């Protein structure tokens, strides 16, 4: 990761990770020229945007589930992958808000 | 650096002079060493770097090191640049892990 290409060639490398602390301990963090960060979802309106994009809310469901989780969960932090999986599995049985509420509450 | 180069050039008893160039990471050590070596103006100059040893096995690496050090015992004036000693022995502080063979070879070389 620190070898220049021969002659007049060019190269861009992008490497992902999820164990930043481990990389710090290994003492390998000096091979990188910068560091981007990707955070989780931390708001209800973002969940609403995901819902409208996934065609699940049907408006009334949006209101009911958002209202329920407004007071049913003080802190909310989940990734996009798990949220999409929860939405998809909720679609099958009991499309009503209940199933999604339980899934989201337990996942968070 | 220039003073040390002159001393090795002139003295008739000092037949081996070794230096260490240490500092914080990213401080620019290799550039300075290369500059000194270039401006010295000696007939025989070589460099050993991690890049050259990539992909080989332990025995191949030891063979290469021994060959390079043997090539330098001819001629009456020589210069060698060994780069990034700590990564030539595969150091990692978790174990800690490293290679004893290469380390011992360099220590005796
Ligand atoms: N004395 C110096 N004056 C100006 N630029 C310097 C000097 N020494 C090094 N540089 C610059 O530093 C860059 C190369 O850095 P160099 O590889 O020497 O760093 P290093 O700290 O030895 O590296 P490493 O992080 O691999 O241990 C080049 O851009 C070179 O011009």
């Amino acid at each position: 990761l620190k070898r220049k290409p021969p002659q007049d060639r060019r190269l861009l490398i992008m490497t992902t990770t999820s164990a930043y602390s481990v990389l710090q301990q290994m003492d390998i963090l000096s091979c990188f020229d910068n560091e981007i960060a990707v955070p989780n979802m931390t708001n209800l309106d973002e969940l609403n945007n995901v819902m409208i994009e996934s065609n699940f809310l049907d408006d009334a469901g949006r209101v009911k589930v958002i209202n329920e989780l407004s007071r049913s969960c003080p802190n909310f932090n989940v990734g996009i992958k798990k949220t999409l999986t929860n939405i998809e599995t909720a679609r099958h049985d009991e499309d009503p808000v209940n199933e999604l509420v339980e899934l989201m509450t337990q996942s968070a | 650096g220039a003073r040390y180069v002159r001393q090795v050039r002139e003295s008739d008893k000092s037949r081996l002079v070794s230096l260490l160039i240490h500092g914080p990471a990213g401080s620019g050590k290799t550039a300075l060493a290369a500059e000194i070596a270039l401006k010295s103006g000696f007939p025989f100059i070589r460099l050993i770097s991690p890049n050259e040893l990539s992909g080989m096995s332990e025995s191949a690496k030891i063979a290469y090191i021994d060959n390079t050090f043997r090539d330098a015992y001819k001629s009456p004036l020589n210069i060698l640049v060994i780069d990034s000693l700590e990564t030539l022995v595969d150091w990692v502080p978790i174990g800690p892990r490293f290679s004893n063979n290469i380390l011992q070879m360099l220590k005796v070389a």
